[PDB]
């Protein structure tokens, strides 16, 4: 059948996924992350 | 038949000044 | 001129670890 | 004694036509810290299986 043939052929396109720009998201840390080569603690002085 | 939406367009009608002070970066 | 127990498989498969080595700043 | 403590596990789910699961209980911990190995049959409160 020629409208089975065009379906078995064209059938399996898979979706597509559009996310417009702006839009809030997360990272949610799967490491955990080190920073003491790269900062270091002082105190100011009073006044 | 269906296409992306848009984003949000911003009305236009509440058009203000952003700069209510002279920021301290500028100096002054 | 020159000079020279044994069992569990499927839960306990389903608890093994998963450890992510973490990470430094630079 | 009574209150202790009993861990099992299951796995593999149920075929058709059956109405238990096999459970195996694996490890006892007595309220004064006594620790058994017991790798048993769970049954239920006859003595059926799983």
């Amino acid at each position: 059948s020629a409208a089975a043939e065009a379906l078995r052929n064209s059938i399996n396109i898979p979706p597509t996924l559009y996310k417009n720009q702006g839009e809030r998201v997360n990272i949610l840390v799967a490491r955990d992350l080190d920073f003491s080569d790269v900062y270091s603690l002082e105190s100011i002085p009073t006044k | 038949c269906a296409s992306a939406p848009k984003p949000k367009q911003p009305s236009d009608f509440n058009r203000e000044p952003v700069n209510k002070t002279v920021p301290v970066e500028i100096q002054r | 001129l020159t000079a020279g127990g044994g069992g569990g498989g499927e839960l306990a498969e389903k608890l093994q670890p998963m450890r992510l080595s973490g990470s430094s700043a630079g | 004694d009574r209150g202790s403590k009993v861990v099992g596990f299951y796995q593999g789910g149920l075929r058709q036509g059956q109405a238990r699961i096999f459970v195996q209980w694996s490890r006892i911990e007595t309220p004064s810290g006594v620790v058994i190995n017991l790798d048993s049959p769970g049954t239920g409160p006859l003595g059926e299986a799983g």
